[PDB]
């Protein structure tokens, strides 16, 4: 049906805007990662 | 008199040493400097929570 | 049921990112 595409699309968007939201959690998450790290292995 | 003249002689053999080089500076620089990255945990951890509040929405 | 899998993700990272936020906040305290 042709409503239902529609209600496909808009969950979609909502999904797709939620990996918008996650995707700078990874960034967020992978940035903390690599700092912590570097810092700690050039420890002393 | 006696008491303070007891510390001339208490200070001529023990002590006097003209400079000091005890230098408890290695772990004072890096201890700050830890915190502050302790500190960068801070602020980046409450980013990510920041963020990952937008999540619930 | 995707969505709701990433959500439920998510609260196990808030609670878990904040139960590490109070930690480091609380070594910073005692500093």
């Amino acid at each position: 049906a042709s409503e239902e595409r529609r209600e496909i699309a808009e969950v979609n968007k909502k999904l797709k805007q939620k990996n918008q939201q996650l995707k700078q959690i990874m960034d967020q998450l992978r940035n903390l990662i690599w700092d912590i790290n570097a810092m700690l292995a050039m420890r002393n | 008199e006696a008491e303070l003249s007891a510390q001339i002689r208490y200070l001529t053999q023990v002590a006097t040493g003209q400079p000091h080089e005890g230098s408890s500076y290695s772990s004072r620089k890096d201890c700050q400097m830890a915190l502050k990255r302790v500190d960068y945990a801070r602020l980046k951890l409450s980013d990510v929570a920041r963020t990952c509040e937008q999540m619930l929405e | 049921n995707e969505l709701q899998r990433k959500d439920a993700l998510v609260q196990k990272h808030l609670t878990k990112l904040r139960h590490w936020q109070q930690v480091l906040e609380d070594i910073n305290v005692q500093h």
